[PDB]
């Protein structure tokens, strides 16, 4: 078949990691407006019947621990998985409050052989974060 | 939007308009979407007395734009000694780095501001 | 026995192309998340997910431009970046 099976009892988890304030030591700025994103995402996804869990201001260790635990939950009754990351970034990197987390480390928990209740199911990572500091000047069209 | 007007009056060097907007409750830490603050603008454009009245009313001396540039970086780039002096007095971080890994000190070397390299 | 790749069935919906800053507004939030939620609200009952994300790309690319009091940061643009390792179409109404 051409389409993912979406008529499992539950649409799935929508995990939102909303990092707004960062340790002084890291020198990272307060992310004004991230709360507007977080609320907008919760409304949108709960309306799609996702089970929305919202997490605010996690350290790098807390993000990894969160993702490990979630990947070890029973997703057998869930059609999909959504994870939204709202933070500072660099290429390949999302920031916890105290420092950088490797995106590949986060997502590896949900690999087909490591999270077996999500094997064959769509795993959606939505990443609102910088991928560097390049600016696109655009072109007239 | 008092915040926007303030950023605008600051860029324009309008010390009186700056003062009136502040008396009216304008956020001295207003920001555009790139993290540019009134202090960044005043420091870059050489508006010494605006720099002083912003710092007096709680402008964040160490605010950085999306390229990690602080007011100290910008004052350093144009070589405004008095503004650099005032920022340092308000506890500007000489050891804060921008995107290119460059310090306010490092800029003083690049632009050859012999006189800037000590404070 | 049939296998699929362990890396299959992931989608990474980035707000921005590799290398690039991702723009946000203090009041309305990030350009990408605003556009993503608006496109999901309008189209989740009408379009396959990749087609939803393509409208998101068009919305971010055409409806937003940075405003800054510093010319270095002014009039900048953004395209999001859809990275799909999905093996099937995704419809929310199914």
């Amino acid at each position: 078949d051409n389409s993912y099976k979406m008529d499992y009892p539950e649409m799935g988890l929508c995990i939102i990691i909303n990092n707004k304030n960062f340790h002084k030591s890291t020198g990272m700025t307060s992310r004004s407006g991230t709360d507007v994103d977080a609320a907008n995402l919760r409304e949108t996804f709960r309306n799609l019947k996702y089970e929305v869990r919202n997490k605010n201001d996690l350290t790098r260790e807390e993000i990894v621990e969160l993702m490990r635990d979630v990947s070890k939950e029973d997703h057998s009754k869930r059609s999909s998985f959504v994870c939204v990351l709202l933070s500072h970034g660099e290429e390949g990197i999302i920031f916890g409050t105290n420092g950088p987390v490797d995106l590949k480390k986060i997502t590896n928990f949900f690999r087909g052989d490591r999270c077996r209740s999500l094997t064959g199911k769509p795993k959606l990572f939505i990443i609102q974060a910088c991928r560097g500091t390049e600016l696109d000047c655009g072109i007239e069209t | 939007d008092l915040g926007k007007k303030l950023l605008e009056a600051t860029r324009a060097g309008q010390d009186d308009e700056v003062r009136i907007l502040m008396a009216n409750g304008a956020d001295v830490n207003a920001m555009d979407d790139a993290g540019v603050t009134p202090l960044h603008l005043a420091a870059k454009r050489g508006h010494l007395e605006i720099v002083e009245v912003l710092l007096k009313h709680g402008a964040d001396v160490n605010a950085s734009d999306i390229w990690g540039r602080t007011p100290l970086h910008l004052a350093a780039t144009v070589g405004h000694l008095e503004i650099v002096e005032v920022l340092l007095e308000y506890g500007a971080d000489v050891n804060a780095q921008d995107k290119f890994g460059k310090t306010a000190f490092d800029i003083s070397i690049d632009n050859g501001n012999e006189d800037l390299a000590e404070i | 026995c049939h296998k699929i790749p362990v890396e299959a069935d992931f989608l990474y919906a980035y707000s921005t192309a590799p290398g690039y800053y991702s723009w946000r507004n203090s009041k309305d939030g990030s350009w990408f998340i605003q556009s993503l939620c608006a496109m999901l609200k309008q189209y989740a009952d009408k379009l396959e997910f990749m087609h939803i994300l393509t409208r998101v790309n068009r919305k971010v690319a055409t409806e937003f431009e940075s405003f800054s009091f510093d010319a270095t940061f002014h009039a900048k643009k953004q395209i999001p970046c859809i990275v799909s390792m999905l093996t099937k179409e995704l419809y929310f109404y199914h």
